[PDB]
């Protein structure tokens, strides 16, 4: 109840601020003022052209790594089991595999951006 | 055991971050086995009463089962108070 | 009858699924998937699944960000489409919305069976168990039992992640 | 009356708000831009007046034409002037921007920036000292103070 | 009565952001051997009010090529999330007492990045697109390290509740136990808020204001308040996490004063760092985090998993 | 000054003072002035519900001592 | 069955149809795949929480993990496809016939 | 004590519900009041739809969402 | 097909999770522990073919505990008749249902 009330209040305040910003001052917009912004001249192409990604492999590796934290986050509760040896071994095994994957990607020049 | 000294010196001169991380990881891997306090942690974990201790029906042949919480029988956490 | 909070959330979930399922210029598909993920996190929050919802929401946000980057890099056109910029996209969106509305009305008015079984209605609060819990959280204990009970699951999951890293390296190697 | 007092007070508040915070666009051309830099130097510290540079025209209030305006540059200056949201003010600095100055008779120099954009304040010199430009900015502040928009709207 | 609490949490944060900006100008000015704003009011105290009134009485323009809906939505999302992710903070009593405050804070911070991305894409300009791509790269660089650092630090708390961090460090600061993680977390916080030397999303000298280059008057102001609220909030979170204060249940004013002072110290440190260093490059930041921060973090995480079991000091509240 | 930065900081500090204390006060004003109860688990919620049920006025913070059992 | 279960099932069906329609791009189909994963995750966690299956609580998390792999896998292939044609259009994948 | 109290509170609600059902369904031709839906004859915990089924909306809301929504 | 190496080597790789009544952490019970236990004990040993006929009552009870379809039908009928009687004007609900009646610790 309280959390959605907070979210509604924040959204309403932001929307009201936008409304005041857009309806209070005097608006005088013509075709030249609203043109797309380059430094001083007209853009040659378009901003919707494909834009090369030199770190795509790092992006996919981040996609895979973002679930290692998902697996590791329950550790504060996992550290409360009776058999701490098995839990410790499993946690260390998971972290060792994470480190080994990172090392493999490091040595094979996977962290270097494309030229 | 001679070339490893030069390799360690070169690694410490060039990339100390990797050396420190490997040392910390190795310490965290080996030391818990040798620590005598791990069993204390396991016992402390076992001694936490999350759920209700269900009483046992008396059949007249349970000398080690206390008849009351204050009776001398049963597990004791006197070792925990000194820890 | 109790404000239908779970019902409204599930309806918004289905609406977002329709929105991103019409394939409108994946930027907006990503927006729809984010909305659906957040609303589903709220839904499972309402059932007591705090960790799973936050976890699902957190994982999806990270994934979507990578995807936004990938559609900017490789899946963009001169005039990106939107739900009202194409006849086929608008048709799919309206068809999905109408199907959702029709099913909701038919299930609310009558106990109609569509695919699996009949309809119940009367809110989802009824099935909630009245049993109480202790000083722990059942969800937290069940999830944390992964490291003590699920050794096999941890092993196979770690091997899968390592093999996945190797596999993406090999695939995007090139040659 | 009552409405006259209200519009006068509101106009005073708006004028003070616009005057006390002028954000000139980061835009220099020639010699006079060095004196523009020296205005921001610790000795004069234009920032203490609320005057702070901003790069994007959309987030700028004032343009300071500091240097010669050549024919090849005039379209760019006009374009970046048009993209500044209103209200906007132009301050002409130096003889080159005022009326051509040393290169008045050149084939490739616009004889004054007032042919391209409307100018509010003219700062004379070659180059004007940082004190002269600070005086010009303060004069622009006074000119903004004198303006009466809401009072004129009420009497319409 | 709860709406009173909501407003009493919202409005003072906005006022603090407004004056925070004034403080930043003055601190930078003195450091740069000048004065900073001292003319608008007594010691420049009226400068933020003049800035806000100027920005909200100025014409906002929507570019012709821009996608209007996303362009409008992005600043609203930014400001809403900046105000929202303040609630679970215990000072010393949180407004919303949640079982997992840290995970919610992480999720909202991860959602915060999307507003920057949407604004950059909807502006339909090359500089805005480059800024959005830089934001994507920055998030990819810092997110995993930030999460693992948080997990490693919280392993000694016993749970993700933010209120428990007050009693975890009742006797000694946590910074005396995990100071390497403290420095790494500080750098990650610097990179998360898009602050110098990691302010690559804006890039004044490179991308001419970057992603918000097309935001003229009002939405640009909202972006600024969102960024500064994130600054203050994240520094307060760091102060709570690492520099724990004394909480007396009969007088929370002492804890509130101490926490506010520590937050102000961290914010002034942020301004100091901005004034002191040149800017990174958006690939060197990724290399630094993955190459140096990640290996150390993994090692530290292993060490902090092993240490409570090694020394038999596992925290309560499973 | 260098001390002219102190006023603005103070104002900011004052602003950062407002939320915290206010929240505390509100809690007290809404809970009989005794530090609003924290219910993280189901047992604490059950205790709160029992207090509300036996209070007789439908407020959990109205505590009943020994005088309510004769 | 309550309305929530049927709504989740319909969300899965809609995502499956969207994947099977294959409009123009390849990234949209991947988005539909992630949507199907999300719907399955929500259904599974609702079922697990309703019946208080404590040990099954780690079942969804493992699910999520393999989701990433699938997603990662798809993205990898997408990249290579783009590198062959400059566009991820499914129309270009027609070299092999039946 | 809490456990003892809970059993009594649960039993009373069922009795209150059973009596109300016996009053309501007296005119339905083929309805057996208090009829179980299970073939077994042991005790089954109430579904919490059987406890607060005939009560008002705020009671239901406090019963099912009271703990989760309390922050 | 099913190469049962767990039974041969006695490993218990994934059998701890198959059913709902098998050693949950902290002894937290499933919602249908009794019904599942009864059905498992009934069907164990006889075989799959017989268990679908002789242990049908236990499985029906287990399914009813899982989905509560019959209970929801009964409750919906009860509330439908109650609201119809209220609309006609013969029911007059009691104070405890209204909430006027005092709660018990
Ligand atoms: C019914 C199904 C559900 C309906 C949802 C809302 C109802 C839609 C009605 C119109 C909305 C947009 C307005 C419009 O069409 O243009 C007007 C007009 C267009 O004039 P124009 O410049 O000549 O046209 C430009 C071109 O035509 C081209 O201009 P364009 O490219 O910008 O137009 C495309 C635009 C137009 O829209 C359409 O094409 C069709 C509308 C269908 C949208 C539904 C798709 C499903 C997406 C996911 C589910 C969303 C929630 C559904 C639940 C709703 C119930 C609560 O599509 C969108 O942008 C959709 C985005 C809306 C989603 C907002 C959610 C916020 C996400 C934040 C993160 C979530 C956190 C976790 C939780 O623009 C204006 O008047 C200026 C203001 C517009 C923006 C203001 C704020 C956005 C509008 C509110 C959206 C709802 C938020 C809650
Ligand atoms: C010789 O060769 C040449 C070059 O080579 C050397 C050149 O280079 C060159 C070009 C160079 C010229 C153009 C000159 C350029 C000058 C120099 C290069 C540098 C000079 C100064 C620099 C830019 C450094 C500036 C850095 C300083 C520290 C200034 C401070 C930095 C700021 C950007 C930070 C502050 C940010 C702003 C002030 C905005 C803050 C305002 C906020 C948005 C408002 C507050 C938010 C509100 C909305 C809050 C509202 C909330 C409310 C509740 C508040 C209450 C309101 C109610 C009414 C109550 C030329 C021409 C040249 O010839
Ligand atoms: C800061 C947080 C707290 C703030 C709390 C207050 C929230 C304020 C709400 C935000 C809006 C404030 C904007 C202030 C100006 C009002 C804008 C608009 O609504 O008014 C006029 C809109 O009016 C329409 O033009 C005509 C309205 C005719 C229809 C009547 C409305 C229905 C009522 C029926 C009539 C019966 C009598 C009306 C009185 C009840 C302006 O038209 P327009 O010129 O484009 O806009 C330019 C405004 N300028 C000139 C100031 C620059
Ligand atoms: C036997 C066949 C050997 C050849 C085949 C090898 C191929 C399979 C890979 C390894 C086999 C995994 C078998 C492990 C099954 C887990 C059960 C057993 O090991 O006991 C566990 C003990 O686990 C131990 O830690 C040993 C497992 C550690 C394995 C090390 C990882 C390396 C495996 C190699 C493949 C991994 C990927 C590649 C790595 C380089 C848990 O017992 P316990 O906790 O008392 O009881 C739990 C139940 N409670 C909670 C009710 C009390
Ligand atoms: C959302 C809640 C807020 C709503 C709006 C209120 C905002 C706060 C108002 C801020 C008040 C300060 C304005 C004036 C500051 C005093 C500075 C004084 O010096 O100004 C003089 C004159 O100031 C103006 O005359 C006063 C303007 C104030 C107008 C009162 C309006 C009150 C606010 C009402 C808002 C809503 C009205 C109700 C209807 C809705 C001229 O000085 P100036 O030459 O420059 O500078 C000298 C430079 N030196 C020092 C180097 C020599
Ligand atoms: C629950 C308590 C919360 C408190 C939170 C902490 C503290 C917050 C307060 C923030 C401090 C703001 C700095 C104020 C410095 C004092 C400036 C003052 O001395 O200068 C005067 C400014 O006076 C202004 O009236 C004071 C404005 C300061 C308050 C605005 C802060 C915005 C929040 C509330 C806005 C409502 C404004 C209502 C008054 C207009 C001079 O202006 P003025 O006397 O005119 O002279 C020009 C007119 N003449 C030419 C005819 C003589
Ligand atoms: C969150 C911190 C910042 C707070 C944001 C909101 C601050 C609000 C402060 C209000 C200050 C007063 C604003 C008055 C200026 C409005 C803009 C303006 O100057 O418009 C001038 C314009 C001139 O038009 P014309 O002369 O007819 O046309 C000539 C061109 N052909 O005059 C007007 O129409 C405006 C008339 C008054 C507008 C109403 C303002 C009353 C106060 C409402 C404030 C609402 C706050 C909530
Ligand atoms: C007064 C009537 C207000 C009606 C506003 C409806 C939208 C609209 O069309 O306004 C148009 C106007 C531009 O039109 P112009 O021609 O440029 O100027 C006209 C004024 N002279 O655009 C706006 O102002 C849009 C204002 C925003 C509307 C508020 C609704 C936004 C909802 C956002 C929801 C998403 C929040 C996401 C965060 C939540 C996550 C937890
Ligand atoms: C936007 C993203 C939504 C994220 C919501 C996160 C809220 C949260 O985590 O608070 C959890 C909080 C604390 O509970 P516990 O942690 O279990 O401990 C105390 C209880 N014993 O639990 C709750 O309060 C849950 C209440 C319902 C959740 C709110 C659901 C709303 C989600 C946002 C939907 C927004 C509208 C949907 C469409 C968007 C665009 C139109
Ligand atoms: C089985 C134990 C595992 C647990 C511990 C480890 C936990 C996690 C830590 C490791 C994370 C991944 C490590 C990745 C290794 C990458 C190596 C590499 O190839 O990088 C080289 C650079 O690194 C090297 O120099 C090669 C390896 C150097 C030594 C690495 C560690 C060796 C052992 C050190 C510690 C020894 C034991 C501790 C003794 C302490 C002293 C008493 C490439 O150089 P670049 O930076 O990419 O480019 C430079 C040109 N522009
Ligand atoms: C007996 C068992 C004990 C176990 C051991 C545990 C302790 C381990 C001891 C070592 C810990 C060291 C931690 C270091 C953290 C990482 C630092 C690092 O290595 O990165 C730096 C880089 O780091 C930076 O430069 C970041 C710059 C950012 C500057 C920001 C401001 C500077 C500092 C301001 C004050 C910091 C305040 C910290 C605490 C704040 C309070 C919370 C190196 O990078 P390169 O020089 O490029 O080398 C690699 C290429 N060959
Ligand atoms: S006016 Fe003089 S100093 Fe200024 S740009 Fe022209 S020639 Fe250079």
């Amino acid at each position: 109840m309280n959390i959605m009330l907070t979210l509604l209040t924040n959204v309403t305040l932001a929307s009201l601020l936008v409304l005041i910003a857009f309806w209070l001052p005097q608006l005088n917009a013509y075709s030249e003022k609203t043109s797309p912004y380059e430094c001083g001249f007209d853009p040659m192409g378009s901003a919707r052209l494909p834009f090369s990604m030199k770190f795509f492999l790092v992006a996919i590796t981040f996609l895979l790594f973002d679930l290692e934290i998902a697996l590791l986050l329950p550790l504060p509760w996992a550290s409360q089991t009776n058999n701490l040896k098995t839990m410790l071994t499993m946690a260390l095994f998971l972290l060792i595999l994470l480190a080994a994957s990172l090392a493999y990607e490091w040595t094979q020049k996977g962290l270097e951006w494309a030229e | 055991a001679g070339r490893i000294a030069s390799f360690l010196k070169n690694a410490w001169a060039k990339e100390p971050v990797l050396v420190a991380s490997f040392a910390i990881g190795g310490l965290a891997i080996i030391l818990p086995s040798l620590s005598p306090y791990t069993n204390y942690a396991i016992r402390i974990n076992r001694a936490t009463p999350y759920n209700y201790p269900v009483p046992l029906r008396d059949d007249g042949n349970m000398p080690d089962v206390p008849s009351h919480p204050q009776d001398p029988q049963g597990p004791s956490l006197e070792w925990l108070k000194n820890l | 009858m109790t404000m239908y909070i779970a019902f409204i959330l599930s309806t918004i979930f289905v609406i977002g699924f329709v929105g991103f399922s019409s394939k409108p210029s994946p930027i907006y598909g990503g927006l729809g998937l984010i909305v659906s993920g957040g609303v589903g996190c709220g839904i499972v929050l309402n059932f007591g699944g705090s960790f799973l919802g936050l976890m699902v929401f957190l994982i999806y946000l990270g994934g979507m960000l990578v995807v936004f980057g990938y559609t900017t890099a490789m899946a963009t056109e001169m005039y990106p489409e939107v739900w009202v910029s194409n006849k086929t996209v608008f048709g799919a969106f309206v068809s999905g919305l109408m199907m959702e509305f029709c099913m909701v009305y038919y299930a609310l008015k009558e106990e109609e069976v569509e695919i699996i079984f009949k309809f119940n209605g009367l809110g989802d609060w009824v099935i909630y168990d009245t049993g109480d819990s202790g000083f722990f959280s059942e969800e937290a204990m069940g999830i944390a039992a992964l490291y003590s009970y699920g050794t096999w699951l941890v092993i196979v999951t770690g091997w899968s992640l390592l093999i996945g890293v190797v596999v993406i390296m090999e695939i995007t190697r090139g040659n | 009356s009552r409405g006259e007092y209200v519009v006068a007070k509101l106009d005073d508040l708006v004028n003070w708000a616009r005057r006390s915070s002028l954000w000139p666009m980061t835009f220099g051309l020639a010699c006079c831009a060095v004196e523009m830099m020296h205005m921001a130097a610790p000795r004069y510290d234009m920032d203490r007046f609320g005057v702070v540079f901003r790069a994007s025209p959309r987030q700028s209030d004032v343009m300071i034409v500091a240097g010669t305006l050549t024919n090849k540059m005039a379209p760019a200056l006009r374009k970046v002037y048009d993209q500044m949201p209103e209200p906007r003010y132009v301050v002409s600095m130096g003889s080159c921007a005022n009326g051509g100055g040393y290169y008045h008779y050149s084939y490739s120099v616009v004889r004054g920036c007032d042919r391209i954009v409307p100018v509010d304040i003219y700062v004379p010199g070659c180059p004007p000292t940082a004190e002269a430009l600070l005086y010009g900015i303060l004069q622009l502040q006074r000119k903004i103070k004198r303006e009466k928009r809401l009072r004129i709207w009420y009497r319409r | 009565m709860f709406m009173i609490n909501i407003l009493s949490l919202i409005i003072p944060i906005l006022l603090a952001v407004a004056f925070l900006t004034l403080v930043e100008r003055k601190v930078l000015g003195y450091m740069q051997l000048r004065k900073g704003p001292n003319v608008v009011g007594p010691y420049g105290l009226l400068q933020p009010i003049a800035d806000a009134l100027k920005l909200f009485t100025k014409e906002p323009l929507r570019p012709a090529t821009s996608s209007i809906s996303m362009f409008i939505i992005a600043p609203i999302l930014a400001l809403s999330l900046a105000l929202t992710m303040w609630v679970p903070l215990p000072m010393p009593y949180p407004l919303i007492n949640m079982n997992l405050g840290v995970l919610f804070m992480l999720a909202m911070s991860s959602l915060a990045v999307y507003s920057i991305l949407w604004s950059g894409w909807a502006s339909n300009s090359k500089y805005a697109l480059i800024g959005a791509l830089r934001a994507v790269a920055q998030t990819i660089s810092y997110e995993v390290t930030l999460a693992i650092i948080l997990l490693s630090v919280l392993l000694m708390n016993g749970s993700y509740t933010l209120s428990t961090l007050i009693t975890t460090q009742e006797h000694i600061w946590m910074i005396f136990t995990s100071w390497p993680l403290a420095m790494m977390w500080f750098i990650s916080t610097l990179a998360e808020t898009n602050r110098a030397p990691f302010d690559l999303t804006e890039g004044e000298s490179e991308l001419v204001s970057g992603f918000n280059v097309e935001y003229a008057a009002g939405p640009f102001a909202m972006f600024f308040m969102a960024e500064y609220a994130n600054i203050i909030m994240m520094n307060a979170f760091t102060a709570i996490l690492f520099l724990g204060a004394s909480h007396d249940p009969h007088t929370p004013e002492l804890y509130t004063i101490n926490f506010v002072l520590k937050t102000l110290a961290l914010t002034i440190t942020f301004l100091w760092i901005r004034a002191s260093y040149p800017r990174f490059r958006y690939d060197q930041l990724m290399h630094l985090l993955w190459k140096s921060f990640l290996p150390l973090t993994l090692a530290l995480c292993m060490w902090h998993i092993s240490l409570p079991i090694m020394t038999a000091s596992i925290p309560p509240q499973s | 000054m260098w001390f002219e930065i102190l006023p603005g900081i103070a104002v900011m500090a004052a602003c950062l003072f407002i939320p915290g204390m206010a929240t505390a006060h509100i809690h007290k004003f809404t809970n009989g002035g005794k530090e609003k109860r924290v219910a993280h688990f189901s047992y604490q919620w059950n205790l709160m519900e029992r207090d509300r049920r036996i209070s007789g006025v439908n407020r959990y913070h109205v505590t009943k001592g020994l005088e309510n059992i004769d | 069955m309550p309305l929530v279960y049927m709504n989740i099932i319909m969300a899965f069906a809609i995502a499956l149809a969207g994947l099977l329609m294959y409009r123009s791009h390849l990234m949209s189909s991947l988005l539909c795949l992630e949507g199907m994963m999300l719907s399955l995750f929500i259904m599974s966690t609702l079922i697990i929480l309703n019946t208080h299956f404590t040990l099954a609580n780690m079942m969804p998390i493992i699910l999520l993990v393999f989701a990433a792999c699938e997603a990662a896998l798809g993205l990898s292939l997408l990249v290579m496809v783009s590198n062959t044609y400059g566009t991820d259009y499914v129309q270009n994948l027609n070299l092999l016939q039946c | 004590l809490f456990q003892a109290e809970k059993d009594r509170r649960v039993l009373q609600m069922l009795r209150e519900n059973l009596e109300e059902e016996a009053i309501i369904m007296k005119d339905v031709p083929d309805w057996k009041v208090g009829e179980s839906v299970f073939h077994t004859t042991r005790w089954v915990t109430p579904m919490m739809g059987e406890l607060y089924g005939l009560r008002t909306n705020e009671e239901i809301l406090s019963a099912t969402y009271g703990f989760i929504w309390y922050t | 097909p099913f190469f049962d190496v767990q039974k041969r080597l006695g490993l218990d790789l994934d059998r701890w999770m198959t059913i709902q009544s098998a050693e949950q952490p902290h002894k937290i019970p499933g919602r249908c522990h009794a019904f599942e236990k009864e059905w498992i004990e009934c069907a164990h040993g006889i075989g799959g073919i017989r268990a679908e006929k002789e242990c049908k009552i236990e499985f029906d009870d287990f399914v009813e505990c899982l989905l509560r379809q019959k209970t929801m039908k009964r409750l919906s009928a009860i509330k439908r008749q109650r609201d119809k009687l209220i609309k006609e004007g013969k029911y007059t609900p009691p104070p405890h249902h209204l909430g006027k009646e005092d709660p018990r610790p």
